[PDB]
RNA sequence: AAUUUAUUAAUGCAAACAGUACCAAACCUGCAUUAAAAAUUUCGGUUGGGGCGAC
RNA sequence: CCUGUUUACCAAAAACAUCACCUCUAGCAUCACCAGUAUUAGAGGCACCGCCUGCCCAGUGACACAUGUUUAACGGCCGCGG
RNA sequence: CUCCGCAUAAGCCUGCGUCAGAUUAAAAUGAACUGACAAUUAACAGCCCAAUAUCUACAAUCAACCAACAAGUCAUUAU
RNA sequence: GCUACCUAAGAACAGCUAAAAGAGCACACCCGUCUAUGUAGCAAAAUAGUGGGAAGAUUUAUAGGUAGAGGCGACAAACCUA
RNA sequence: GCUAAACCUAGCCCCAAACCCACUCCACCUUACUACCAGACAACCUUAGCCAAACCAUUUACCCAAAUAAAGUAUAGGCGAUA
């Protein structure tokens, strides 16, 4: 995602105006491109067993080009959404009791 | 522009068709090529370059009876009518045929080579190394696209694990598989490159517009080059 | 190997759908009801028509194979 | 130098111009091969003339008559003249039901008509 | 002369009579609404005010968004938001250097998702975006039924949510009709995005594609005179009756 | 001549993508580099006319 | 060289083209080149034919890239004293 | 005198036919200008064709000898 | 709708010599060498005579195509509605 | 004494107010104003420059939703012109 910033300043339009914009408010300058920052994981919760984690319902925080491109669409792993975490979470309580 | 393409005939047949000049026009219609313009009127005759098509009731190696050798305005070969089954077709003539002769086209690749005839069809990997050759295939089916001009001709260099070195007009050497279908021999018109036009009329005649009359200056591309022969050229995916 | 007949002679594709006919218990909005083309209403598909009448002069034979006098074994004329 | 602002014309323009160009008369049939023209008696318009025999109305009329005034015909007006009668007299007698209305006159449809009434397919 | 209204106040001034009266309110106050997107190529302040540096006086600050053209390409997919930034620069980041036209595109994308709802799978183009937005929802169906329409920018994912909303009031036996009891848990969990039928029709539609609808609506072959006249007459001599 | 590479092409990195410690075809997008082909603008003064010389 | 072409409205020529000769580029198909395939096509120079086309790769350019190669590529091809 | 002439195509569109005239040509009989009236009549020409599949190697030139290249403008059948 | 080049399908070229011809003489036709005239003219490029070519790279009617940061060009910085 | 001279209406301009918006029949996107036959082409995309800067190369006001005032102030700017 390309993130850009003008070069000049707006002036201030005020409370229910809309700015008035210049020919040299089109120039813009690179502030940055998402595309090159460093890489986060995803949070999922396993439905079944995978090489990388035998356990069900539990959470792993793979990659996220390994789990939109495999894990997601074949139902091995679901989102972990609050509601999800519920739904595992009374498994896990079973096994203690 | 409102141009359209003369090439839009989708049924194969020998009757001579009906083509429309370009001008060195594209469908634009500026100028893409310079000097082409007028020359006088020709009809096409499709060429059946897949020499190995047997009929559709028909498999296997099959023969042809030549008919007759005749001039083709669209190719500076000699092209030749064959007739096998009940069936007609246009070819390209090889050196030494006559109207009465029978060739041969087959894909049958013996443990042992065969004594090539000219004209006739064989794969590659069914001819001697050293052997004329003409109208090679990149790959099976794929159709002739290469030595297809007056007088021109390969030769088979060596065969290895189903492969075939060519050595093309250009003295580059090609690799294919023993599969593709060539022909044995030289092209018709073997003269051809020894013509003379003449007057510049006759260039008129055959198509060709009078170069610019405006004057340049070499650059650094002019002059001779000695750089070696490329590397070969392989359509084999290992 | 060499096919006859480039491309751009023929046929064009047919316009590709639009993306509403994918989703189902959605009926589309076209431009059926007003009876012309607009370039912001969806493209109707419309049911193969049929004269029903007779007309010479508009007149389609059936296919080669429905014909009555039809044999397997070709004669040479 | 041309005449932009004059009326074009079959008589103007070369010969596939003046052909193809007409004057406002209908057709009457097709052309077929060979440039035959084929002539349909079903196109051509019949006149239905009638007998003028014994027939009292003359193109004037005398100027020793009333000045009545004009009263436009209204579709509720021909309604209560012609139809109310009938609905009237059924009303009276007991046996009146919307689904004999066609016995009425109503016409529910108009196709397998000679007549037509909208979109009409008869001349004037 | 002068015009009695300013011309800016003409489309609102369609929308007062016509067929478009007529339309729905709800759908109406869909359309004058004029509610900001979401920041995609600009960084907000965050703030209303803030120290200038030069001077550290409290001065008000303004966010101003930065114009996007979507390309027609666009409105078949799902590219969140983004587009293409038609703007200038200058030369190595100089102001005193030469000012060239500039263009940023977005890096597109051919994935192919799966609706519960729907119980279909879409090849949609997509952006990076859209990837990172549809797990912060939890689904497709989450980010279809939460974003609006200034920020999903898309006819396509605006025709989806259509055919989302009207499973959720209809309750559409279609889905997964061997299976009541799955159906049966779809409906649960989107439950918070439910509207009613009349009102889960109009969604997306634009206002060329509204007014051929009202249209149909109101389409009718006009009742022939015969039928009125009847009623009058028969309505009338019942009175007439009465007063014998 | 000064300024510039938007455009086009190539190359590299990133992005995207997979597979059995090694490593992923191209297309697309972004950021750089090198060419190509072009674009914008200017071409000072004095001077027993101007130019040359000289200042 | 030749027939030919050009400044419609001050130049028809020794200028342009041209048969021939030479250099450079390209190993391939469904809109030009081409429904063609290196005896081909395209970019250019010179100008039929006849006798010839000599020396130079330092510099610039191009190619190859490790030296290097190339002038029918841009271009160049001495002086003093007796 | 004969630089032509008649016709077709193209283009133009009533633009020297009758009556009348104060208009007009160097010319107060003529008229291409004005007003009114009339007029070009189809056989020439233009305006064409049911569908699907399928067929169509062998120039022209008095087309026969003959000789060529620049390799050419003409055809069907089945249901 | 001029002109430059191109596309589609058409048309014209007596007679003589040689009969092979981008051959010669020479009409139609195309061009415009030299001279006079004309210079608000008959004409915003003409007239008379004299000349070049005239079976070819010829001339020509019709419809269509290439559009100005461009097209076309046997390069005259030509021509693209005086 | 000729040629001429002379005229006062036609309507028009700037505001205010008020939003605005057809029709007899027939014909008209093909060569518009043409009664009558197999189609599927479809819309969106930063204005630039003159000029000013006494050249020019960054830059150079253009209604944008309330008259006034705050104020030509903060601020921007080859920190120049100017905005
Ligand atoms: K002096
Ligand atoms: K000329
Ligand atoms: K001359
Ligand atoms: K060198
Ligand atoms: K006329
Ligand atoms: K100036
Ligand atoms: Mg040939
Ligand atoms: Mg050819
Ligand atoms: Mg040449
Ligand atoms: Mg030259
Ligand atoms: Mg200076
Ligand atoms: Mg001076
Ligand atoms: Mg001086
Ligand atoms: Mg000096
Ligand atoms: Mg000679
Ligand atoms: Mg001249
Ligand atoms: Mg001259
Ligand atoms: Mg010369
Ligand atoms: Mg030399
Ligand atoms: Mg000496
Ligand atoms: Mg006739
Ligand atoms: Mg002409
Ligand atoms: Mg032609
Ligand atoms: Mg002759
Ligand atoms: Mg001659
Ligand atoms: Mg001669
Ligand atoms: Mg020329
Ligand atoms: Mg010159
Ligand atoms: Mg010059
Ligand atoms: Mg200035």
């Amino acid at each position: 995602t390309v993130i850009v910033e003008r070069w000049w300043k707006v002036p201030l339009a005020g409370e229910g105006r809309k700015p008035r914009l210049h020919r040299r408010h089109r120039v813009y300058k690179l502030v940055e491109d998402t595309k090159h920052r460093p890489k986060e994981n995803l949070e999922l919760i396993l439905t079944q067993s995978v090489e990388n984690v035998g356990v069900r319902g539990d959470l792993v925080s793979v990659k996220k080009s390994l789990g939109r491109n495999r894990l997601l669409p074949q139902g091995l792993a679901v989102y972990a959404s609050p509601e999800n975490k519920k739904l595992f979470e009374e498994e896990k309580l079973l096994r203690q009791e | 522009a409102n141009f359209v393409s003369w090439k839009s005939r989708t049924k194969y047949t020998i009757t001579p068709v009906k083509m429309r000049k370009s001008g060195g026009r594209d469908h634009t219609g500026r100028i893409r090529v310079h000097g082409i313009g007028g020359g006088h009127k020709q009809r096409y005759r499709m060429i059946d370059f897949l020499r190995f098509r047997p009929e559709e009731t028909k498999s296997g190696p099959f023969e042809e009876k030549v008919i007759q050798v005749r001039y083709d305005p669209c190719r500076s070969a000699d092209i030749a009518l064959v007739a096998g089954g009940s069936r007609k077709r246009w070819i390209i003539a090889t050196e030494n045929m006559q109207a009465g002769d029978t060739i041969l086209n087959s894909n049958h690749i013996g443990r042992m080579a065969v004594a090539a005839r000219e004209g006739d069809a064989h794969p590659l990997g069914a001819l001697p190394v050293g052997t004329l050759i003409n109208n090679v295939e990149s790959e099976p089916g794929r159709g002739a696209q290469y030595i297809r001009a007056a007088g021109t001709c390969g030769v088979l260099l060596r065969k290895v694990n189903g492969t075939a070195i060519i050595q093309l007009p250009s003295k580059r050497q090609m690799q294919v598989l023993e599969t593709c279908v060539a022909t044995v021999g030289r092209v018709s018109n073997v003269d051809h490159n020894k013509r003379v036009i003449g007057k510049a009329g006759r260039n008129r005649w055959l198509g060709k517009r009078p170069n610019s009359g405006r004057w340049h200056r070499k650059g650094g591309w002019a002059g001779r080059k000695i750089r070696p022969l490329p590397p070969m050229k392989s359509y084999v995916k290992l | 190997a060499y096919e006859w007949g480039v491309r751009s002679t023929r046929k064009s594709e047919p316009p590709p759908l639009d993306r509403v006919y994918e989703i189902p218990g959605l009926e589309p909005i076209t431009f059926a009801g007003k009876m012309h083309f607009v370039p912001w209403l969806a493209r109707p598909i419309f049911p193969p028509w049929d004269r029903g009448y007779k007309d010479p002069r508009f007149y389609r034979s059936p296919p080669l194979h429905e014909h009555p006098l039809y044999k397997d074994q070709a004669c040479y004329i | 130098g041309a005449d932009r602002m004059s009326k074009w014309t079959s008589k103007r323009g070369p010969r596939s111009f003046r052909g193809r160009k007409g004057r406002g008369a209908k057709g009457i049939g097709f052309l077929t091969s060979g440039w035959r023209f084929v002539q349909i008696k079903e196109m051509v318009p019949e006149f239905v003339v009638p007998d003028l025999t014994g027939f009292k109305l003359k193109p004037y009329v005398s100027y020793l008559a009333p000045e009545s005034e004009e009263t436009p015909l209204t579709a509720a007006q021909l309604f209560s003249e012609a139809v109310a009668p009938a609905i009237e007299k059924d009303f009276k007698d007991g046996t009146f039901d919307p689904d004999n209305l066609e016995k009425y006159g109503f016409e529910p449809t108009q196709e397998g008509k000679l007549f037509q009434l909208y979109p009409r397919n008869f001349l004037r | 002369p002068l015009h009695k209204y300013p011309v800016w106040l003409w489309k609102r001034l369609q929308l007062r009579e016509g067929i478009c009266s007529r339309l729905p309110g709800h759908y109406l106050r869909s359309l004058e609404e004029e509610r900001t997107p979401t920041p995609v190529h600009y960084r907000p302040h965050g703030a209303k005010f803030k120290i200038n540096p030069k001077n550290g006086q409290r001065e008000r600050v303004e966010d101003v968004p930065i114009p996007i053209y979507f390309p027609p390409e666009s409105q078949r997919g799902l590219w969140g938001g983004e587009g293409w930034i038609l703007g200038q620069i200058y030369a190595n980041n100089d102001k005193l250097s030469k000012r060239l036209k500039k263009v940023w595109k977005p890096q597109l994308f051919e994935r192919e998702f799966y609706s519960e709802i729907l119980d279909k799978k879409f090849t949609v183009t997509v952006t990076m975006r859209t990837l990172d937005l549809i797990d912060e929802a939890y689904g497709l169906d989450f980010y279809i039924l939460k974003t609006p329409k200034e920020d999903l920018c898309s006819k396509f994912g605006m025709d989806l949510k259509r055919g989302m909303l009207l499973r959720l009031a209809r309750q559409d036996p279609q889905l997964h009709p061997e299976d009541p009891e799955r159906r049966a848990a779809i409906y649960d969990k989107y439950k918070e995005f439910a509207i009613p039928e009349e009102e889960a029709e109009w969604v997306g539609l634009t206002l060329e594609e509204a007014i051929e609808k009202q249209r149909l609506l109101e389409e009718k072959d006009p009742v022939p005179l015969f039928k009125i006249y009847v009623a009058e007459l028969i309505q009338q001599l019942q009175q007439q009756a009465l007063s014998e």
